[PDB]
């Protein structure tokens, strides 16, 4: 899909479900940043 | 339900 | 790592990743190698 | 809640 | 092939 | 036919086909249970 | 650390 | 002074190892303080 965008990191819980973290905002989502973008 | 928050991603 | 014989990863139309087992049509979010 | 349906990821 | 609503599309 | 089978339910999807529910199960399927039975 | 995550807490 | 009452959305919690904290469910957070000493 390209890179994330800046301040992104994907990342997986103790679960296994992958999460998406935005390092500027703090906030952590299930959907990808770039399916929005 | 929702991810784990930052606080605990960090 | 590798998934396991029968698994695909795929992503959802709002980007969410989920795991597709084409033996048992089971679809889960969770990673069958964390399980 | 869950994901797609396996015949709608087909 | 069609199959019908899987069950957690249902409920 | 009579009613359905105890824990059946009859729905019909969006495109109007009808299907049947086994909530003991949790399956769908498109036969009418009472067709065996 | 910090306190228990809102979403895991309700 | 007298303490009063906790603003309009925030619940008093303790968590599993006996700490308190503090929850506002209008801005969806948790914190350890106690926002009535923030002014709040």
């Amino acid at each position: 899909l390209g890179p994330l965008p800046p301040g992104w990191e994907k990342r997986t819980d103790s679960n296994g479900r992958v999460y998406f973290v935005n390092h500027n905002t703090r906030i952590t989502q299930w959907e990808d940043p770039r399916s929005q973008g | 339900e929702a991810p784990p928050c930052y606080m605990d991603v960090i």
